């Protein structure tokens, strides 16, 4: 149903856990026959990330115009460096 | 359509989708089911505005068009208590540090 | 003789590109060789009528950084003979990026080449920032999707 | 002959 994202300042970030599979990280990690600590990752950024998800899940095999996701120079390095370590 | 949103209160951030004819009522049977709070010990707004259990989220101002999935309608979430009033709080995320030269215009 | 190429038909079809992306959109035309030639870009949310061919094949892409577009969803579009005067659209849009991708776009736009590795991020996302998109090397992968 | 793609002398129009 959701799983519960922990950003690095202790934000908590509830996701529906079909969404949150969408990060090749994360889906490995859930994978088996919930609470995941991500305390790498700076809360301005985590929350983009799980933006990121809602986005992908409902973009993805949709006819409809796909607006930019949109990404603030000032965050761009970090949300890469969370983007490549959850390949999302 | 649905409506994007982040349900807020303190350092809890829910993501979640709904539909626009959905009602505030149904919303807090969201929350209820992922923060164990019954509806009537929730309070949901939208800004400074309670919002009312019977008022669907268009006619709360949430629309598809400004609730979107990459940048999501913020909900703030405040619990009743049997004696006490609970201020809505959220508590900002962190910063970003300075952008660095080289990525300057 | 390359697997994508136009076919010279000679057979007139209309299309209407719909620029249906934030982007300037540069539509693409493989020649009848297989080589991609460009034609004139087009702004964000506006259309324009072409004279195209049967069976002749367009990509398209951001006319800036050479990033990935879709037309109808998909990565070549072909017009068909037109059916009672009706034009066939290209209705042209972002795709789905990875974050990762889309991460390495903005940096891209942001950060000159030559100072990439000034950056202060994990040493293999460098060559990441240098492999930018590039209509060949999407041809080519096109060409081996194709095959298999 | 070979015959290219070509664009008629019109206005653009706003989507």
């Amino acid at each position: 149903m959701y799983v519960k994202l922990i950003s690095s300042d202790g934000h908590e970030f509830i996701v529906k856990r079909e969404h949150a599979l969408t990060s090749g990280t994360i889906k490995a990690m859930l994978s088996g026959p919930n609470e995941v600590n991500f305390r790498e990752i700076p809360s301005h950024v985590l929350s983009k990330v799980c933006m990121y998800f809602t986005y992908k899940v409902r973009y993805t095999n949709s006819s409809t115009e796909i607006p930019e996701f949109p990404i603030a120079p000032e965050i761009a390095l970090e949300l890469l460096m969370a983007a490549n370590f959850l390949d999302c | 359509m649905d409506v994007f949103l982040m349900i807020r209160r303190h350092k809890t951030t829910i993501f979640t989708d709904a539909k626009e004819s959905s009602t505030v009522f149904e919303l807090k049977r969201i929350v209820e089911g992922i923060l164990k709070r019954p509806p009537d010990e929730q309070r949901l707004y939208k800004d400074d505005q309670l919002l009312d259990d019977g008022k669907t989220l268009g006619e709360c101002g949430f629309t598809s068009q400004t609730a979107r999935p990459q940048a999501p309608a913020t909900v703030g979430l405040a619990f009743r208590a049997d004696d006490t009033f609970e201020a809505l709080c959220i508590e900002p995320f962190s910063s970003p540090p300075e952008l660095p030269d080289v990525m300057k215009p | 003789r390359p697997v994508l190429r136009s076919v010279n038909s000679r057979e007139p079809s209309q299309v209407i590109f719909c620029n249906r992306s934030p982007r300037v959109v540069l539509p693409v035309w493989l020649n009848f060789d297989g080589e991609p030639q460009p034609y004139p870009t087009l702004p964000p949310g506006t259309g324009r009528r072409i004279h195209s061919y049967r069976g002749h094949l367009w990509l398209f892409r951001d006319a800036g950084t050479h990033d990935g577009l879709l037309v109808n969803q998909t990565e070549l579009f072909v017009p068909s003979l037109n059916v009672d005067g009706q034009p066939i659209f290209a209705n042209i849009t972002l795709p789905v990026y990875t974050l990762k991708e889309r991460c390495l776009q903005v940096v891209r736009s942001l950060v000159k080449p030559e100072n990439y590795r000034r950056l202060d991020i994990v040493r293999s996302l460098y060559e990441d920032l240098e492999d930018h998109p590039n209509v060949q090397k999407d041809l080519e992968r096109l060409t081996q999707e194709r095959i298999a | 002959e070979a015959l290219a793609p070509y664009i008629p002398m019109d206005d653009d129009f706003q989507l």
